[PDB]
RNA sequence: AAACUCCAUAUAUAUAAUUUUAAUUAUAUAUAAUUUUAUAUUAUUUAUUAAUAUAAAGAAAGGAAUUAAGACAAAUCAUAAUGAUCCUUAUAAUAUGGGUAAUAGACGUGCUAUAAUAAAAUGAUAAUAAAAUUAUAUAAAAUAUAUUUAAUUAUAUUUAAUUAAUAAUAUAAAACAUUUUAAUUUUUAAUAUAUUUUUUUAUUAUAUAUUAAUAUGAAUUAUAAUCUGAAAUUCGAUUAUAUGAAA
């Protein structure tokens, strides 16, 4: 849990183009902190193999992009 | 020739001996007195809370039946209460031989003139 | 009064028990540079301690808490043999040796 | 003609392997950029500065290449390159330490009690 | 202290039968003599078990009460001793004596 | 210890002729370093070998000597030093309270440069 | 403990000035630690030895 | 038996300890503040309380977030995790550890308690 | 970054230093033990030194010390 | 080593002890705390058509 | 091979201007034991002897290292190194992210616990250690916040001394004393009572449930804050409030 006094984990992202054009933002920065500006924008977040499409809501601010792109498949046994 | 010189009382009538047990060491000053004991400047009951430790210190004086005939000023460092109490015991026995060398055999027979060699052994 | 102000301003660098004021510096790359730096600080501290026109810090008592902490980390053998226990009459008395007495003449 | 790393670096004088080369490159670039990283970290962590300058420094820190990261330096055996159980007193792995120790190569090392 | 030693000397069994796995056939129950250190262990364990049935929260109090009752004649561990001696008297012929 | 003691004895002889009162060599506590290794190269972490290194220490003190003579001692014993012996020298110079002519960090400079760069000045604008 | 805090703060400030120390009475995080840490670059960059060996 | 807000207490129970034991959301520190506010001495027991004092405890307890209200806050925070599709929300739904614990072994308690409608 | 001197010391036999002896065999005597140890090669490695009596030499040394 | 399976041949000739330490108060010393002082042991390996082979020589100087 | 040896232990000498102090120490050298002596008894191959006891002398009671051979063609080509064979725009090299942390069952090894011969608090002229560590550092005291008089614990601020027998990590802990402790009506309270008064006795009230989980236990989980780092989402550590499973 990053200390609040340090601020957000800001990463270089192309937000201006996604706000003037509406294009999805494809990114591997799973550590990135979802800033309040991101709300409404569409992100494609790498999960190690694919890019998961996700739109950001107001209940996602503060969390990190990686939290919404699971990297493992649900476990199953050959019962 | 030999390297042993007769031990004698010092200028103040005190017999000084050193004793060791485990990691503890004790330097005692034995003089003729009335049974007063000081451990590191503190009363015996203050420094040693366990009565068994106090009894160990008294045992050498009990063997020669001279518990009320000497004043002991014991200084000890290292280890814990048991090591220090028995290191003082060993040192008093070694210091009492100067006052009467004829009692060494009785002290040896009681086992107070033998240095205990047991120490913490690194497991092998 | 100036000695008291000097000791108050030194803080942890003064040990009341020993009366020693010790300060070290390795900030610079050359020892000569560091020697001057400590010298300059000493002159500055002495000037402030000797300028009692505004404040003398006489109300402020000397704080020794730093020294107390250091003392607790060391062992203190501050006990001496009681003087009223000494028995000078039990000390061995030098014996008369004619040979040594005769070999000296 | 085609160096594998963005900046030209001199080779270590002894045993060489790909992992040693990668670790050595990171070590050299950490030294070249150590002051830069400390200066940006200062600006980003100094609460007396405005938040905008603090966030700008944090962004610049996130954009530095991985070969400038102190936490990516890993001590490896200078004789074999193995990166597990490396004694820092000799910069050798346990096995190479034992072999060198028994050959009399370590200045004051002898067999224990 | 004299009361404790008298109680330990009266409660401890003099002998105890032990099973020896001698031979492929059934083991033999032969009476064996006990030394004083072994006798005190048997009697002390009986005392502790009897003491731990008392109401006091403090073991010292329960032990004190148990020792007081034993010094006054009343103890349930004397039955154990009689049953160990009965078995030994039965197997007296099983003894080897060489 | 062997070279250490021999070299220490030589220093005492050098000082005597130089007129330097010397004390020692006082033996200081020996430091012991220990390393435990597994004898096998791959597995078998149940058999472990022990290794150790002992640092032997000696202290020689100099008294009532002028600085120039003390430097001659250090120079001579340096010229004729033995293998595997290290030497640390603490010099004590008593001085007057007030002397005549006496006896900025890299990071700070870069911070000022960075805070003047356009990527930072563009924000500091008030 | 009975010494007024104002008096003890005046001593702390003056002492810090004489000894060229940073006086931060409020306690705000200033990053001074970062500015004082030692540079480990030279030691880290020599791990594998001197590269300018005769070959 | 002393009844405060439905909860039953044995007479000998110490008030500050009993309150932090039977009431959800009240711990040791919170229980001590309630007793200090009502003038109950540190080690007062339930049987000593009078009816006016039992009503005062219920009043102070009714102005706090405890029992259903406190439990609802936890159930709603867990539901929000599932609604946003966070990794943690899925763990709660799958009855798996949500705090990084390994699952190759152990993880038995998370299998019994981790759920969106957490008790 | 210090003055350096090199002192080569010549040994006239290869069996006076264990290190030199091992290197010679390993690097120069391969044609003698690559098809098994030649019966002549082994014989040479057994007549290098006369079989000195260690006991009398040891006792001669101890007598000199006593003298 | 291999000089298709590794083979080891051992040649042993002479003394591997020192009697100066038994008949006299002189005491032996262990080099590196595991090697006797009289004994000097060294190993050298090389590569042939088959591969690596080691030459292990041990001399006892008294 | 044993041993000789080195270590430990006991003692002696040397060194330290006894403020780098632990001289009750440090570390170089040497000495000492594989103990010795007599005495009675019991056996013997009875002798110039063993097993015992007894008195006497002594500090004397413990360890180490290494290998001689051979077997498992036992482990390792992943510490590094070699032959053969295979890849050579890829089976080599670099970057970003992910994984190695998945989870039905099973197994090994640990930790914590299931309460009264045992757990929890408190103990400042500070009960009592050893062995280590600090230039790719160890961090004192003080102040601020959590937070309350203070202490305690955690973090921040600041960075004293020491690169070390000097200063720091670091006032060892258990022990011991006092207080408290569910199950337990074995308690607590109200009156009265006492030559048990930190307590006794008497009369009332103090629960019901209950083979059971408490003021035992601390898994699980919510929320907030902190630490390291460029970065803590998968996937780290710490603190506070709340949660309080199995046993
Ligand atoms: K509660
Ligand atoms: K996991
Ligand atoms: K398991
Ligand atoms: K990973
Ligand atoms: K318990
Ligand atoms: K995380
Ligand atoms: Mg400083
Ligand atoms: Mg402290
Ligand atoms: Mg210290
Ligand atoms: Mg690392
Ligand atoms: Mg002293
Ligand atoms: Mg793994
Ligand atoms: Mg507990
Ligand atoms: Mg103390
Ligand atoms: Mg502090
Ligand atoms: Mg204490
Ligand atoms: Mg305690
Ligand atoms: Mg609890
Ligand atoms: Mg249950």
């Amino acid at each position: 849990s990053r200390s609040v006094w340090k601020g957000p984990n800001i990463v270089p992202l192309p937000i201006r183009e996604a706000m003037t054009k509406g294009t999805p933002i494809r990114t591997n920065a799973r550590a990135a902190t979802i800033l309040p500006q991101f709300v409404g924008l569409k992100f494609q977040i790498h999960n190690g193999k694919e890019y998961v499409p996700i739109e950001i809501s107001e209940d996602m601010v503060g969390h990190k992009l990686g939290e919404f792109a699971p990297t493992r498949k649900r476990f199953s046994y050959t019962q | 020739s030999n390297n042993i010189k007769i031990k004698t009382l010092d200028e103040f009538g005190r017999s000084i001996a050193v004793g060791k047990r485990k990691s503890s060491t004790a330097k005692v000053f034995v003089v003729r007195g009335t049974g007063e004991i000081l451990v590191n400047g503190r009363q015996l009951n203050d420094y040693f809370l366990k009565m068994k430790d106090r009894e160990s210190i008294m045992y050498p004086l009990q063997v020669i039946e001279s518990v009320g005939k000497y004043n002991i000023f014991a200084t000890t460092s290292g280890g814990g209460p048991t090591g220090q109490a028995e290191s003082i015991m060993h040192a008093i026995a070694k210091a009492l031989v100067v006052f009467n060398p004829l009692l060494k055999s009785r002290l040896h027979k009681a086992g107070v003139l033998t240095r205990d060699y047991r120490h913490v052994e690194r497991k092998k | 009064k100036s000695l008291h102000k000097f000791r108050i301003l030194a803080r942890s660098r003064y040990d009341h028990t020993t009366d020693i004021f010790k300060m070290s510096s390795d900030k610079f790359e050359h020892a000569s540079q560091n020697a001057r730096y400590l010298h300059d600080i000493l002159q500055r501290l002495l000037a402030e301690s000797k300028d009692l026109t505004e404040d003398d810090f006489s109300d402020v008592p000397l704080d020794t808490r730093h020294t107390i902490a250091k003392s607790l980390r060391k062992k203190k053998r501050d006990y001496e043999f009681p003087e009223h226990w000494k028995r000078p009459e039990d000390a061995p008395k030098k014996k008369f040796d004619i040979v040594d007495q005769l070999l000296s003449t | 003609g085609n160096f594998r790393f963005p900046i030209k670096t001199k080779l270590p004088p002894g045993f060489i392997n790909a992992r040693i080369l990668r670790d050595n490159f990171k070590r050299q670039q950490f030294k070249e950029n150590e002051i830069l990283v400390k200066s940006l970290k200062f600006i980003a962590r100094n609460m007396n500065l405005p938040t905008k300058l603090r966030l700008e420094a944090q962004l610049k820190l996130n954009a530095l290449p991985n070969y400038m990261r102190s936490t990516q330096i890993k001590n490896r055996c200078v004789d074999s390159g193995h990166a597990r159980f490396v004694l820092s007193d000799f910069r050798l792995c346990r096995y190479q330490f034992r072999e060198n120790a028994l050959k009399g190569n370590l200045p004051g090392v002898k067999k224990g009690i | 202290i004299q009361a404790l030693e008298k109680s330990l000397d009266e409660l401890a069994p003099l002998m105890m039968t032990k099973t020896f796995n001698t031979g492929v056939a059934k083991a033999s129950v032969i009476p064996v003599p006990l030394n004083k250190r072994q006798r005190n262990r048997i009697a002390w364990n009986w005392i502790v078990q009897s003491a731990n049935q008392r109401v006091s929260s403090d073991f010292a109090v329960r032990l004190g009460e148990e020792l007081t009752a034993i010094a006054k004649g009343t103890s349930s561990a004397f039955e154990k001793r009689d049953q160990i001696h009965k078995t030994a008297i039965a197997h007296r012929a099983y003894i080897q004596l060489k | 210890n062997e070279n250490l003691d021999f070299y220490s004895d030589f220093i005492l002889r050098t000082g005597y002729y130089l007129g330097i009162p010397l004390t020692g060599p006082k033996p200081l506590p020996t430091r012991r370093e220990r390393w435990t290794v597994i004898k096998s190269p791959f597995v078998h972490a149940k058999s472990k070998e022990n290794f150790e290194r002992h640092t032997h220490k000696r202290l020689i003190r100099a008294w009532d000597t002028n600085p120039e003579v003390l430097q001659m001692l250090i120079a001579y014993i340096t010229k004729h030093s033995m293998a595997g012996v290290g030497m640390k020298c603490n010099f004590f110079q008593r001085s007057e309270i007030s002397l005549d002519l006496g006896s900025t960090s890299a990071v700070g400079q870069k911070v000022l440069e960075l805070l003047d760069s356009p990527d930072f000045k563009k924000h500091l604008e008030k | 403990m009975n010494v007024p805090k104002a008096r003890l703060l005046k001593v702390a400030e003056l002492s810090a000035k004489i000894f060229d120390q940073n006086f931060n009475p409020s306690g705000i995080r200033t990053g001074s630690k970062i500015l004082n840490e030692r540079l480990k670059g030279p030691s880290v960059a020599s791990y594998y030895g001197n590269p300018d060996i005769l070959k | 038996v002393v009844h405060i807000l439905g909860k039953g207490f044995k007479g000998k129970e110490v008030i500050k300890i009993a309150l932090a034991s039977k009431f959800y959301g009240i711990g040791k520190t919170t229980a001590e503040k309630i007793c200090s506010k009502l003038g109950l001495y540190p080690w007062m027991r339930m049987h000593q309380l009078s009816e006016p004092q039992i009503m005062s405890i219920a009043s102070e307890l009714s102005t706090m977030t405890i029992e259903g209200d406190a439990r609802a806050i936890v159930k709603d925070n867990i539901a929000l995790k599932r609604k946003i599709g966070s990794y943690s929300g899925m763990r709660h739904t799958l009855h798996l550890p949500v705090r990084g614990q390994h699952t190759r072994n152990n993880a038995k308690t998370a299998r019994k308690l981790n759920k969106i409608d957490r008790r | 970054k210090k003055k350096v001197t090199i002192e080569p010391i010549k040994l006239s036999y290869i069996y006076l230093n264990s290190d030199i002896f091992s290197k010679y065999i390993s690097l120069n005597d391969m044609d003698k033990y690559n098809n098994g140890i030649l019966t002549n090669y082994q014989r040479m490695l057994n007549n290098i030194m006369p079989k000195l009596n260690d006991h009398n030499i040891s006792m001669n040394y101890i007598n000199n010390i006593n003298n | 080593g291999r000089l298709g399976r590794t083979s080891t041949t051992n040649l042993l000739n002479g003394t591997f002890n020192n009697k100066k330490y038994l008949w006299s108060n002189i005491n032996n010393n262990y080099k590196l705390n595991y090697i006797p002082s009289n004994h000097n042991l060294y190993n050298n390996s090389n590569i042939n058509k088959n591969g690596k082979y080691n030459i292990k020589v041990k001399l006892n100087f008294i």
